[PDB]
């Protein structure tokens, strides 16, 4: 009667039932209109004697855990328009009496067990406006072609399914729908043309798909569009000029397919344009200056494709853009200052070009970049002292350039600076003691440079994980202050002129997995409290030095190094130290005055025998 | 659930 969920007609007939968000389970009055049973985590099938309730005008069974069938005998109410089913565990075919349902407006199957093909029967069903079958693995077959004669049709997804084939022409025929979402599918064959006889069409969602072709030339007539998204296709030829011609279009993602040809100027013509992805194509050409007109743009992404030429200083006229990537292309010139201007910029990533001059001192004064990737390009100068200005600077790497001077003091400015890679390039001087102001600072790459003078713990930051100083002129003696880097994971000093002992403050750095001190001068006795480390897993490579002495009794201890390196030095005595190590695996002793005799034990058998021969007396004893 | 409409993820080195 007056119940909580129930509601009654004028004539005192219950006309309606709505129970949401009850937490219940298990399974489930001829004057019935509403009935909604929905978020109850009900079980079982759906009765079908459902379809005994002539007056329903809407059913909702969704967000439960219902299974089975859809039972045909559901088909049997005529007066239906809102039918709700999405969310559940049911299995089998949409069967072909759906196209029954005549006066069907809102259909939601989403996110089921379903299968088998779409019934040509949905043509049926004229009044039909949202059609929601996506997130059913199974559901495959072409869309049919007479889904063309839903002529209400507003929405249409099938996305994360087994939709398969090519849209039909069909499609042209439905002159109201707005979004189509049919992406992660098994979608092939091109795009029909008559896409652009839809003249409502909004958000056109095909992503990750097979489909082949070139994007239609039609696109340009839909004045309507909004959101584009075709990316990871096998979408082949040239941009269609005509997509500046769509007043409303916001986003354009083409990313991952095969397009040629150029960055077509009519896109100045898209002032609403927020969002130009390309990332991973063909396209040739230069970056066109009327791009510069778009006034919204907050992400441009043209990495991983053909581009040439300059980068344009009417970049200076985005100012609203956060994002620019153009990263592994043909560019050329110098970087220009006028990027500055764009103030909101969080990410800049210019790797993998031919980029050459001084890097703008200009851009290190944006006060949000947190990002600045220039690897890989031809720039050369100073690192500009204004690099303390950039105040959120989080991930720099400015590696495999020809970079002149010294590193700046002020660098130490910088207290969110994560990650740090200046590798391969001209640097020369000091690593500057100011550097030990990085309170963020985690990983370090110096290697490749011309670094020089002396090392001392007081000049790198506690926080440190990752030190790669390899391959550079420094020299005297390792620090003691090492042993303060407790955090310190690979650290990596090869090819120096280091010299002295190792400290054997070095057993302090609890965390160290690998540690290279290979190609140095360092001499004396290899220290016992360097077997102190037990986190030594990765590697561990004192090789091309001066050491004598014997292996330290220790290094029985470490229990997880995979690979060991002592070649080339002095070192004398025999390995039985190491006999126990059953995870060692790789280990190089050759060019040393080692002798004795190894066991027979399969790995001692495995060391080529002209690594025992570069050694004094080392042989193979068998037992 | 099915995932909700999404850009092409960007990546950077
Ligand atoms: C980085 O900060 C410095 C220091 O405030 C800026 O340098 C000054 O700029 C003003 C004019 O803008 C001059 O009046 C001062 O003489 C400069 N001071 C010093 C100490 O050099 C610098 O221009 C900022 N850099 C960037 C790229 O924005
Ligand atoms: C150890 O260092 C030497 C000298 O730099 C190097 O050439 C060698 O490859 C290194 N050993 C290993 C295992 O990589
Ligand atoms: C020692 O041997 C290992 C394993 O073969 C090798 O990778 C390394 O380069 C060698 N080291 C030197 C100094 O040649």
């Amino acid at each position: 009667c007056n119940w909580t969920g129930v509601k009654c007609n004028r004539r005192g007939e219950v006309s309606e039932i709505q129970l949401k968000e009850k937490q219940l389970q298990g399974s489930l009055l001829k004057s019935l209109t509403s009935l909604t049973l929905s978020s109850l985590q009900l079980t079982g099938v759906i009765p079908k004697e459902i379809g005994d309730f002539t007056e329903l005008e809407l059913l909702d069974l969704s967000d439960n855990s219902l299974s089975g069938d859809i039972p045909v005998e559901i088909f049997r109410l005529k007066k239906l328009k809102t039918l709700s089913l999405n969310t559940n565990n049911l299995e089998g075919h949409i069967p072909m009496e759906i196209g029954n349902l005549s006066g069907l407006v809102e259909l939601m199957l989403f996110d089921n067990k379903l299968s088998g093909e779409i019934p040509r029967s949905i043509g049926e069903l004229k009044n039909l406006q949202v059609l929601r079958a996506g997130g059913n693995k199974n559901l495959r077959g072409e869309l049919p072609w007479e889904i063309g004669n839903c002529e209400n049709l507003v929405m249409l997804g099938l996305a994360e399914t087994s939709l398969s084939g090519k849209l039909p022409a069909s499609i042209g025929n439905l002159k109201r729908v707005q979004t189509i979402a049919i992406y992660t599918s098994l979608l092939s064959g091109p795009i029909p043309d008559e896409i652009g006889y839809c003249t409502e069409l909004q958000n056109l969602y095909l992503y990750q798909n097979s489909i082949s072709g070139s994007i239609p030339t039609t696109i340009g007539g839909l004045k309507k569009l909004q959101s584009l998204l075709l990316w990871q296709n096998n979408l082949v030829g040239k941009i269609p000029t005509e997509l500046g011609n769509c007043p409303e279009l916001w986003l354009i993602d083409f990313s991952e397919n095969l397009l040629t040809g150029t960055i077509p100027r009519s896109f100045g013509k898209l002032e609403n344009l927020q969002e130009l992805q390309l990332s991973v194509n063909q396209i040739s050409g230069t970056i066109p200056e009327e791009l510069t007109n778009c006034t919204k743009l907050t992400h441009l992404e043209i990495d991983n494709n053909l581009i040439t030429g300059e980068i344009p200083s009417l970049m200076s006229n985005l100012r609203s853009l956060t994002m620019f990537f153009a990263w592994q292309n043909k560019l050329t010139g110098n970087i220009p200052q006028s990027l500055s201007q764009c103030r909101e910029l969080q990410a800049i990533d210019l790797s993998y070009n031919s980029l050459s001059g001084s890097i703008p001192k200009e851009i290190f004064g944006l006060r949000n970049l947190t990002k600045l990737l220039l690897l890989s390009n031809d720039l050369s100068g100073f690192i500009p002292p204004d690099i303390g200005n950039c105040t959120n600077l989080y991930r720099l790497r400015l590696n495999g350039n020809r970079l002149a001077g010294s590193i700046p003091s002020e660098i130490g400015n910088l207290k969110n600076l994560n990650f740090v890679d200046i590798s391969e390039n001209r640097l020369v001087g000091s690593i500057p003691p100011a550097i030990s102001g990085c309170e963020s600072l985690e990983f370090l790459d110096l290697h490749t440079n011309s670094l020089s003078g002396s090392l001392l713990g007081t000049t790198l930051p506690k926080s440190l994980k990752f030190i790669d100083f390899s391959d550079n002129a420094l020299s005297s003696t390792l620090p003691p202050g090492i042993g303060l880097l407790t955090e310190l994971t690979k650290l990596n000093l090869a090819k120096n002129r280091l010299s002295g002992e190792i400290p054997r403050e070095i057993s302090t750095c609890r965390s160290l997995q690998l540690l290279n001190l290979g190609e140095n001068d360092f001499s004396g006795e290899i220290p016992d409290e360097l077997g102190q480390i037990p986190s030594l897993a990765i590697s561990l490579n004192l090789s091309c030095n001066r050491f004598v002495g014997e292996i330290p009794s220790r290094f029985s201890d470490l229990k997880n190094l995979g690979v060991l390196d002592v070649s080339h030095n002095q070192l004398t005595g025999n390995l039985n130290v190491l006999t126990d190590l059953q995870n060692l695996v790789s280990l190089n002793i050759s060019y040393n005055d080692f002798s004795g005799d190894l066991p027979n034990t399969p790995f001692f058998r495995r060391l080529p025998l002209s690594d025992l021969a570069s050694n004094r007396g080392l042989y193979i004893s068998n037992a | 659930d099915y995932w909700r409409a999404k850009h092409h993820p960007p990546k950077n080195n």
